[PDB]
RNA sequence: UAACUUGGGAGUCAGAACAUGGGUGAUAAGGUCCGUGUUCGAAAGGGAAACAGCCCAGACCACCAGCUAAGGUCCCAAAAUAUAUGUUAAGUGGAAAAGGAUGUGGCGUACAGAGUGACACUGCGCCGAAAAUGUACCGGGGCUAAACAUAUUACCGAAGCUGUGGAUUGUCCUUUG
């Protein structure tokens, strides 16, 4: 047995700044998901977090295809009888653009105690100004 | 009310109904015909309804032929009875039709009055149809 | 609310009992039938109930006897 | 010593008549091979189970 | 202008006959007097119209292997549902 | 420096002065083994490729010959009155690399 | 590579689903009664989201070794956001009919001044389409190709096969190997 194992004494996490200006929603969330999980590092370990931090700017300028701006709706239940609400994807982009990308990427992560910790390394903004300049974020191009 | 005058057995087996038509695939009496494209059972009451409508439109213009005959009967059980205790009783007579058979042939009219008398009669039948002429 | 049918008789095991080209003995049954659907041949006898049996030892031979008629014969092996 | 036949697919789920033809050729388990010369009766067995073996 | 022709060699499989009909070419057999039994191939459309002029019993003058033989149509096969000729028999007197 | 050696159907990454555990070999205690098949010679020095570097053997020294810790194999099927119990100890050979 | 004969000891007589040839019923039933094959029963492992009977395949034991089957390769989740040529705009794909429509492709036969009509056989779509705790028939996110058709070239993928080391039973029967 000689397989390597990563611990919290040799892991390095960096900060990225991705831009969502003119990008497809589903095809952009699938790439950010692998970064938050650390699927791009050669020292990947399953039982420990090894991903990095990601910052999404220009979220309000995401793109859809076809008529999905009206046919795609989001439901939610309040646990009360008959308490089911709804909202269309087109109306949500115009009010809460950050919750649109935040929930689209959270659904591509595992629903475990470690997956909830990896989903907090994400930051989404509707403009181009982020307050995390101290973290020294580095630009990233989608593949 | 087409029905055979007598039969040897009144309780028969039902036909296969799977496959293609055996014979009667051409027009040999009139100038036009109605060809079937699907499989289904045709009852005497359906044949009656489908030929009275054709006769009315043509206004006694020419001859009409019926190339099918309900030779086979079918039985049915009473209402709210359990399984078994013998076979049912005769209910009606049907005929088997498969893709490629002619049902009606008319003559003595033009090609336009004949294409409208067969369309009003093809809606009374439970099978799809088609217009066919004497093949050259 | 009843049935008038439901009767039948036991099945008889009719048909051929030996194959063509096979060796048999002097008293081997070769064909059970009703009437004469196959006629006896050389060294063959017809029983009381139309059963065909051999009379010597030899090979069996099913051959044709006229237009639309069949027979069975037995020839000694040399 | 002219043909080489190897069993690729298993015999589970096959009719008993086909399982008996795989025994006359001399095949025990999956991926097992055997060498025989091309005979008139040899090719009559492969043709019956040509969907299970791979003659080379 | 006499129509063209092709010679079917050997024995075709069910699939070969079906694909030949799909292309637009119908098989035929000529067994008339003065000729042998040869399998031929003729375009379906090319035959449909040349038969228009000569009619039912007119002379086809089909050419087999560089040798034109005067012939006539004896019998053919027709599909009423799909309206596609299947087989043609040429008889040479 | 290091090398990949094939011994018992597996491959290993060995350095000079390291302990390893492989399948039971033929040599007895205190003898000297020699790895004929070397697949890769790594490090910053001159490396080589494949399939197998002709030569460049490895030398080791046999230290111990024992049996791994006991393993218990148990299986059963519910409602069928069928069970089975087994024991197992896998033998091994402990070596020590001398020079690549 | 079996078969047959003689003798000692048994168990079994409630069966099930799928494919297929039929009777019965209503060309209803996870219905019922027979012919034929397979699986379960008495069978783990991989696939079908979960799912004795469906597809692939039959576990002697150990290993942080390799190649494959069914089924797969955007993320959950191991492997192509592969290549070539075409079709569909409906979320079709990811539930249904009779009928109704210059929706859009392919292959064949003077009309209000150089473009208009009429048919046959066929691809992929549309309307017809209304149930009761909550999205509620893609497993979820999501997707316009990550859908469909015709091919090519890689890879992932079982307790199947192979490699290595050990158990028990055999057949080997001429240097206990």
């Amino acid at each position: 047995r000689q397989t390597f194992m990563a611990n919290e004494s040799n892991i390095e996490r960096k900060w990225y700044v991705i831009d969502a200006e003119g990008q497809t929603l589903g095809r952009l969330s699938s790439e950010v998901a692998s970064i938050l999980r650390g699927k791009n590092k050669v020292t990947y370990t399953p039982h420990v977090d090894t991903g990095d931090y990601v910052i999404v700017i220009n979220a309000s300028k995401i793109e859809f295809t076809g008529n999905k701006e009206t046919d795609k709706v989001y439901y939610r239940h309040s646990n009360h009888p008959g308490g089911i609400k709804s909202i269309t994807a087109g109306e949500l982009r115009r009010t809460n653009p950050e919750r649109l990308i935040e929930n689209s990427i959270k659904g591509m992560l595992p629903s475990t105690r470690l997956g909830e910790k990896q989903g907090k390394k994400l930051f989404v903004y509707g403009g181009a100004e982020h307050p995390h300049a101290a973290q020294q974020p580095e630009n990233y191009e989608l593949r | 009310m087409l029905l055979p005058k007598r039969v040897k057995y009144r309780r028969q087996h039902r036909p296969k109904t799977t496959g293609r038509s055996k014979g009667g695939n051409y027009v040999t009496f009139g100038e036009f015909g109605l060809q079937a494209t699907t499989t289904s059972w045709i009852t005497s009451r359906q044949i009656e309804s489908a030929r009275i409508a054709m006769t009315r439109y043509m206004k006694r213009g020419g001859k009409v032929w019926i190339k099918i005959f309900p030779h086979t009967p079918y039985t049915k059980k009473p209402l709210e009875v359990r399984m078994g205790a013998g076979k049912g009783a005769v209910e009606g007579w049907i005929a088997v039709v498969k893709p490629g058979r002619i049902l009606f042939e008319v003559a003595g009219v033009s090609e336009e009055v004949a294409r409208e008398a067969l369309r009003l009669a093809s809606h009374k039948l439970p099978v799809k149809t088609k217009f066919v002429k004497r093949e050259e | 609310s009843s049935t008038k049918n439901g009767r039948d008789s036991e099945s008889k095991r009719l048909g051929a009992k030996r194959a063509d080209g096979q060796f048999v003995t002097g008293g081997s049954i070769l064909y059970r039938q009703r009437g004469t659907k196959i006629y006896p041949g050389e060294n063959v006898g017809r029983g009381g109930d139309d059963t065909l049996f051999a009379k010597i030892d030899g090979v069996v031979k099913f051959e044709r006897k006229g237009r639309d008629k069949k027979q069975v014969s037995v020839y000694a092996v040399a | 010593a002219k043909l080489q036949i190897t069993l690729t697919r298993s015999v589970i789920g096959r009719p008993e008549t086909q399982r008996k033809t795989v025994e006359a050729l001399g095949l025990k388990k999956t991926n097992s091979s055997v060498v025989v010369e091309d005979n008139p009766a040899i090719r009559g067995q492969i043709n019956k189970v040509k969907h299970l073996v791979t003659v080379e | 202008a006499s129509l063209k022709s092709i010679i079917r060699q050997g024995k075709q499989t069910r699939s070969d006959l079906k694909q030949l009909r799909k292309s637009g070419k119908v098989p035929a057999v000529v067994y008339g007097y003065g000729t042998k039994n040869v399998s031929v191939k003729v375009d379906e459309v090319e035959f449909i119209k040349v038969i228009r002029e000569v009619g039912r019993n007119g002379v086809i003058e089909l050419g087999v292997g560089s040798k034109t033989i005067k012939v006539m149509v004896a019998d053919y096969q027709f599909d009423p549902l799909k309206n596609q000729i299947t087989h043609i028999d040429f008889l040479a007197i | 420096m290091f090398a990949i050696i094939e011994t018992g159907g597996k491959q290993i990454k060995v350095e000079e002065g390291q302990e390893i555990f492989v399948e039971k070999l033929d040599v007895n205690e205190g003898d000297t083994f020699t790895f004929d098949k070397v697949l890769f010679v790594g490090g910053d020095s001159v490396k080589v490729g494949a399939p197998t570097v002709e030569g460049a053997t490895v030398t080791a020294t046999v230290n111990k010959q024992g049996r791994g810790k006991k393993i218990t194999v148990f299986t059963y099927k519910r409602r069928k009155n069928s069970k089975r119990k087994k024991g197992h100890r896998q033998p091994y050979t402990k070596l020590t690399i001398d020079k690549i």
